[PDB]
Formats: structure tokens, C-alpha cells, sequence
């Protein structure tokens, strides 16, 4: 295929990209953007080769709201998870997923252009943060470990306990940090699958 | 293993050549597949203090040019914030200052800061007055530095180091 055929497909890429954000779908948005990102790696083709393609796109303020929920949480995941047990595995994960969402959105916009959020879509931080953890967990290698744990199997552990933060109503910013910043220390088996 | 984790941030908008201040941080070394295609936005490295053995990871946090209110992420959850602008520019300068008004509003007492003024290139135009910056730094009570000389950059994060360190 030619260089102008394969821009024209990532430009369809970025789309479903951007339709799964207007939609709210956070799984899919993810899964669009790494899809996105593995066609253009690929291909060879920048975010600055496909920008001037993209210039009669929009990302909506309700995009630029699920973008920002995202960036936030992940932002505040990657450092909570560097801890003195590991902190190499899970923040790089994390940060991976935020390079991936920053990877998107540099294909349409220029440098330093800002968002434009509407904070009436915003995503509660909880949700947000499983949505990451499953991602992770789908594109973690199957031996992947942090620290002593299988990775996806440390991704259950965890989006468990959000969801009993959930279920008990004591979700805030400490008790969200604690279990971002676990490594399972105190579990008598290490995790497994 | 170490005796102690320092958690930095670099916050800098593209173009004010935030790169410069990276070189001696190291990217970790994965297997990770999914890692292995994209990257990450932190660096590392080890240094020595009394004794301690004391990792530094730096966030560039990816994205951070799109989403400007200052918010927890900016203020909370490190132990030291660099913010940079770009000496060539004085919007540059307007812009970091603000955000550093703003972090100062939020952020514990706890949290060292620097603000930087880069001039990436021999060629461009300075623009913005040091003494004004030094005096904006001052009245937060943190250090200011103007860099190209890599030099006291390096100083800089390991006084930063050791100021966070007697905190901790």
C-alpha cells in the first residue's frame, strides 16, 4: 500500500478513536487509541504526519472532558504506584496507557493547544481508574509481575478493592492512593493467572 | 532496594526545552510488551546522601500541555516540582507563573520547587528580565534558575535531593 492510502486508514483509526470518547466508552476508547497507535508504529507515520489530515476534525468538550478524567487519574496512578516494593512495572504501565491517550490527541492537535474540557462529563476518578486497570490487564503479558504478582491478577486484586471503596461509600483520595500504591505486601499467597 | 523514593515533577509546556533538564535521568529497561511500544514519562536514577540510598523518579507527565487548571495532579503526590518556561518567551514566563501562583495556593509547605528559565539555543532572542522572575521566585520563597551550561542543573536536583531528604 502507498503512503497516502495508509494515512487515509489511520485518519479512519483516529475516528473510532474519537467516536468511542464522544460515546463515553472508555474500554473502547482505549482499545481504539492503542489500535491507532500500533497501525501508525506500523506504518511509520507521526503524529505530525497525520495532523494535517486531521484539521476538519473536532474533539468535543465532552472528549476533552473523558480525556482529562483519564490524564488525571493516570497521572496520579503512575507516581502513587512507584513505591519502594516496585516502581518499575506498574507506574510504567500506567504511564504507557497516558502516553497512548497523549499519542491521540497530539495527532490532532498542535503544540500547546489546549483542552477544552466540559466539566459536566466528567468521569468519576473511580471509574477511571478501573477502566485503566482493566486495559492494563488486557494488554499485560500473560508472565508479567509487579513485584511478586502476577500483573493481571494484581489488576482483579485491586479494581476489587475500588469497587468495595464503591460498595461502602468511602471512596476519596486516600483510600484510592492506598490501593493504588499496593503491592500486596500483606497477602499470605502471591497472586497467580 | 533504597532507603528512600523521590517523586518529581516536570512541568513545562513543549518547546521550552524541557529535554535539557533529563540528561542525567535514565529511561528503566522493560520487557513489557505493551510498555515496549510507546514508552513511558518518567526517568530514573540513584544517587548517594548520608548514607541513604535514594532513587529519583521524574514524571514528564504525558499529556500535561492539554490540561493547564491546576489541580491535584500538579500539587499533590510529589516530592519536588520544576517548572520551566523558556527565557525567549515572555508568554512563557506569564503562563508558568501563573500555574506556579496557583500550585503555591494548594500544595503543602512540604513540597521543594524550582522555577527554571531555559534558553534552549545560542540564536534566539532573550526576552524575559531575571530580576523579575528572581523577585516572582523570591515571593513564593523558592530558587530560581536560569539554564542553557549543563552544569548547575545538575546541582539543582541534588540540592533539590538533599532539601527533600532532610524533610523526609
Amino acid at each position: 500500500v502507498t503512503r497516502i492510502e495508509n494515512l487515509e486508514n489511520a485518519k479512519k483509526l483516529w475516528d473510532n478513536a474519537n467516536s468511542m470518547l464522544e460515546k463515553g466508552n472508555i474500554s473502547g476508547y482505549l482499545k481504539a487509541a492503542n489500535e491507532l497507535h500500533k497501525f501508525m508504529k506500523e506504518k511509520n507515520l507521526k503524529e505530525d504526519d497525520l495532523r494535517p489530515e486531521l484539521s476538519d476534525k473536532t474533539i468535543s468538550p465532552k472528549g476533552y472532558a473523558i480525556l482529562q478524567s483519564l490524564w488525571g487519574a493516570a497521572s496520579d496512578y503512575s507516581r502513587a504506584a512507584a513505591t519502594l516494593t516496585e516502581s518499575t512495572v506498574e507506574p510504567g504501565l500506567v504511564s504507557a496507557v497516558n502516553k497512548m491517550s497523549a499519542f491521540f490527541m497530539d495527532c490532532k492537535l498542535s503544540p500547546n493547544e489546549r483542552a477544552t474540557p466540559d466539566p459536566d462529563f466528567k468521569v468519576g476518578k473511580s471509574k477511571i481508574l478501573v477502566g485503566i486497570m482493566q486495559f492494563i490487564k488486557d494488554v499485560a503479558d500473560p508472565t508479567s509481575k509487579i513485584w511478586m504478582h502476577n500483573t493481571k491478577a494484581l489488576m482483579n486484586h485491586k479494581i476489587a478493592a475500588i469497587q468495595k471503596l464503591e460498595r461502602s461509600n468511602n471512596v476519596n483520595d486516600e483510600t484510592l492512593e492506598s490501593v493504588l500504591s499496593s503491592k500486596g505486601e500483606n497477602l499470605s499467597e502471591y497472586l497467580s493467572y | 532496594e533504597y532507603d528512600y523514593l523521590f517523586k518529581l515533577l516536570l512541568i513545562g509546556d513543549s518547546g521550552v526545552g524541557k529535554s535539557c533538564l533529563l540528561l542525567r535521568f535514565a529511561d528503566d529497561t522493560y520487557t513489557e510488551s505493551y510498555i515496549s511500544t510507546i514508552g513511558v514519562d518518567f526517568k530514573i536514577r540513584t544517587i548517594e546522601l548520608d548514607g541513604k540510598t535514594i532513587k529519583l523518579q521524574i514524571w514528564d507527565t504525558a499529556g500535561q500541555e492539554r490540561f493547564r487548571t491546576i489541580t491535584s495532579s500538579y500539587y499533590r503526590g510529589a516530592h519536588g516540582i520544576i517548572v520551566v518556561y523558556d527565557v525567549t518567551d515572555q508568554e512563557s514566563y506569564a503562563n508558568v507563573k501563573q500555574w506556579l501562583q496557583e500550585i503555591d495556593r494548594y500544595a503543602s509547605e512540604n513540597v521543594n520547587k524550582l522555577l527554571v528559565g531555559n534558553k534552549s539555543d545560542l540564536t534566539t532572542k532573550k526576552v524575559v528580565d531575571n530580576t523579575t522572575a528572581k523577585e516572582f521566585a523570591d515571593s513564593l520563597g523558592i530558587p530560581f534558575l536560569e539554564t542553557s551550561n549543563a552544569t548547575n542543573v545538575e546541582q539543582a536536583f541534588m540540592t533539590m535531593a538533599a532539601e527533600i531528604k532532610k524533610r523526609m
